[PDB]
RNA sequence: AUAAAUUUUUAAGGUAUGUAUUUAUUUUUUUUAAGAACUAGAUACUAACACAAAUAGUAAAU
RNA sequence: ACGAAUCUCUUUGCCUUUUGGCUUAGAUCAAGUGUAGUAUCUGUUCUUUUCA
């Protein structure tokens, strides 16, 4: 991510950027198991 | 009443019945005998084992590597 | 259909995660009502929960969050589980320590549908079968008094 | 075992105020017709025994009885659906 | 004899060894009939024989004639897919 | 001495307990520290 | 073990970036503006994709009809919903799971 | 100038399940409920009962 | 004086009606109506001693 943040403050308005870096890190909830998502990218997202 | 059994069943308890004398297949004879023994290239911004467990394997995460993908 | 919290459900919920644990959400839905599973278990972890740490900052938790909040940038619950502190939060106290920077009716009867459900332990089976013991008791005691009055007619 | 000591001594020194308070208060047979063996026995003390007995089957019983009565009546404070979360609730209190 | 000593009675053999129900089945009394396939099997062999030994029979009561014999019981021997349903007891019939 | 099972799955009689019977020591690694802080110098570079 | 790339890499990535961009000669784009002449268009194309998941199903489950609700209002409320947006990109930096 | 031909079938997995159906005669010292009447509906559970007419406990649906 | 027995209370000990299995958390989780049966949730008004 905060490789990305950067890129993205190249292309893109420091906002939209934060929106998406931030908007990557989440929870995952598959029934119990669960883990926030520190590192990787999800692709589901609809822009991703 | 689901219950883990605390237990097992003695054979005795059987050895005192009698018999039935139905007669199985896998008991027909079989085997009746016995056996005895005796220029461009620099372009570019680039310039010059058994782990005991499963989930640490190599193949193992080759698997989930190929298969959930 | 949107919704926020009563003390009241929330309370509801509260027992019923004393009871049926965190896992099983889907029935501390069904006491709750107006309810699902995500938002009940949404609100228990992001802030019911009283594990969770509510306090002030401090000059280590302060310096730690620009630090951190610094390094990485905007990586929330990241952040978050370094700080040991809920997420929004944290984001919430951050933003405010760059912000000195300046230039009863049927909710009561719902509680009697779930107060009425927790008191009930054993399921359909159980429950059978008391009724069935007593209507054998009964039978049980008829039958005497039959033969009590047979008696009393002598005829045994 | 010690505990089986214990009693013996605290039933011994008992045992002696029965004897003593009885007078504060105031052989071996056989048969070669078979193995068996006889002994000739006072009807007496066989009943202070048996009294004895019966009298600390009571007092225990009540020791416990009256306990159930104060234990289940005091602590007011974890969660109960019925009887036996008391209970079982108290055990997970007797743990820390 | 063997099905009246299970005690179903409501099941009739006719005479060419149909096993049929006399009368709607309560369901336990279903569980309770089916029957094995021995007993099945057997059943369709035997109506096999009865086929057979009939034409025969007949025959000799002079209602037919010596040439229709022969191509009535070769008739039957290459039918039997159908004029009794052994297949179902034994698939592996199904060679012959 | 075994302590008394309280599982947040099973519940079988319908028992009640107190919820805590049912319910890190690290920092980072500065390669952040320092990844961060690179991609920000290269960047103000970068604008400069 | 930390983060693999390494300040190093990093740094020559971010550059090439960079150079290429300049060379490149390019405009990063704003954020959306609230006066936009286009805006309701797109809005259009986006909720359209969400509403055909929806257009063949017979039976919608609880998300679900979470979802066209959403979706319906959102037609229905454009100048309403455009700006719930534009506020939401401003601000929330936190998500549900 | 080609002769190249697989198969084919039976059971199992509104309702199961359970209960009672005796007719025909076996010897003579305790204690307190606040009491009574009126009234309406509102949330529930349910019911092989009712909207060319039909579904059940191996399988379920864009 | 101390010793002992008895009653009562307190503390410790003992645990006294003191979580009994496995598989993909075993799976699924709200789309109705008419009438009818039962459950039970409010208010109103009057009144607080005894003997043959
Ligand atoms: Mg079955
Ligand atoms: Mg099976
Ligand atoms: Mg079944």
């Amino acid at each position: 991510f905060t490789l990305l943040n950067r890129l993205l403050r190249l292309i893109v308005d420091p906002n939209i950027a934060d929106y998406i870096t931030a908007k990557n890190n989440v929870v995952i909830n598959f029934k119990d198991m669960s883990h926030v998502n520190k590192y990787g990218l999800i692709r589901g997202l609809k822009f991703a | 009443s689901h219950r883990p059994q605390l237990e097992a069943r003695s054979g005795a308890k059987a050895a005192a019945y009698t018999p039935t004398g139905i007669e199985h297949a896998r008991l027909l004879p079989g085997h009746t005998t016995l056996k005895y023994r005796k220029s461009w290239r620099k372009g570019t911004a680039f310039g010059r084992g058994y782990i005991n467990d499963m989930t640490k394997s190599e193949y193992h995460q080759e698997f989930l590597h190929k298969h959930v993908r | 259909k949107g919704g926020v919290w009563t003390n009241v459900e929330d309370q509801i919920l509260k027992a019923a995660v004393q009871k049926y644990g965190t896992h099983q959400w889907s029935k501390v839905a069904s006491l709750l009502q107006k309810k699902t599973a995500r938002q009940s278990e949404l609100r228990w972890n992001e802030y019911l929960n009283p594990k969770l740490n509510f306090t002030e900052f401090s000059k280590e938790e302060d310096a730690q969050l620009l630090d951190l909040a610094r390094e990485l940038p905007n990586q929330w619950r990241t952040i978050a589980d370094m700080m040991a502190r809920p997420a929004q939060v944290c984001v919430e106290r951050y933003n405010r320590l760059l912000e000195s920077e300046d230039s009863e009716d049927e909710e009561k009867e719902m509680l009697a549908e779930a107060r009425a459900r927790l008191l009930n332990t054993q399921g359909k089976k159980a429950t059978r079968k008391i009724r069935e013991r007593m209507l054998e008791e009964s039978k049980r005691i008829a039958e005497l008094q039959k033969r009590r009055e047979l008696k009393q007619a002598g005829i045994n | 075992d010690q505990l089986a000591k214990l009693s013996y001594e605290k039933t011994l020194r008992n045992l002696a105020t029965q004897t003593q308070n009885s007078s504060k208060q105031d052989k071996v047979q056989k048969d070669t017709k078979t193995g068996k063996i006889t002994i000739a026995d006072d009807d007496k003390l066989v009943n202070k025994l048996a009294v004895s007995l019966q009298s600390e089957s009571k007092k225990r019983y009540e020791a416990r009885k009256r306990q159930m009565q104060n234990a289940k009546t005091l602590y007011g404070v974890e969660s109960f659906i019925n009887d036996k979360n008391k209970q079982f609730n108290e055990k997970l209190s007797r743990e820390s | 004899l063997l099905i009246h000593r299970k005690g179903l009675t409501y099941l009739h053999l006719d005479y060419n060894f149909n096993l049929k129900p006399t009368k709607t089945l309560t369901t336990k009394e279903r569980k309770k009939s089916r029957l094995g396939n021995s007993f099945h099997l057997m059943r369709e062999l035997l109506k096999m024989m009865k086929l057979i030994v009939d034409t025969h029979v007949q025959f000799r009561l002079g209602n037919v004639d010596a040439f229709q014999l022969a191509d009535g019981i070769h008739y039957i021997l290459n039918h039997i897919g159908q004029l009794t349903g052994i297949y179902r007891y034994k698939y592996k019939v199904m060679h012959q | 001495k075994i302590p008394a099972a309280v599982s947040n799955w099973k519940n079988p009689n319908g028992y009640t307990v107190a919820l805590e019977r049912r319910v890190e020591n690290n920092t980072i690694n500065d390669g952040f520290m320092k990844l961060s802080e690179a991609l920000e110098n290269a960047d103000k570079k970068a604008r400069q | 073990n930390g983060p693999e790339i390494t300040p190093e890499e990093a740094t020559t990535i971010f550059s090439v970036m960079v150079e290429w961009l300049e060379s490149r000669s390019f405009s990063p784009i704003p954020f959306p503006p609230l006066t936009y002449k286009n805006d309701t268009k797109i809005l259009v194309l986006a909720l359209e994709d969400l509403k055909d998941v929806y257009a063949s199903k017979v039976r919608l489950n609880a998300s679900e009809r979470e979802e066209l609700a959403l979706i319906e209002e959102a037609y229905d409320n454009p100048h309403d919903t455009l700006n719930r947006i534009k506020k939401y990109l401003l601000t929330q930096r936190v998500f549900k799971p």
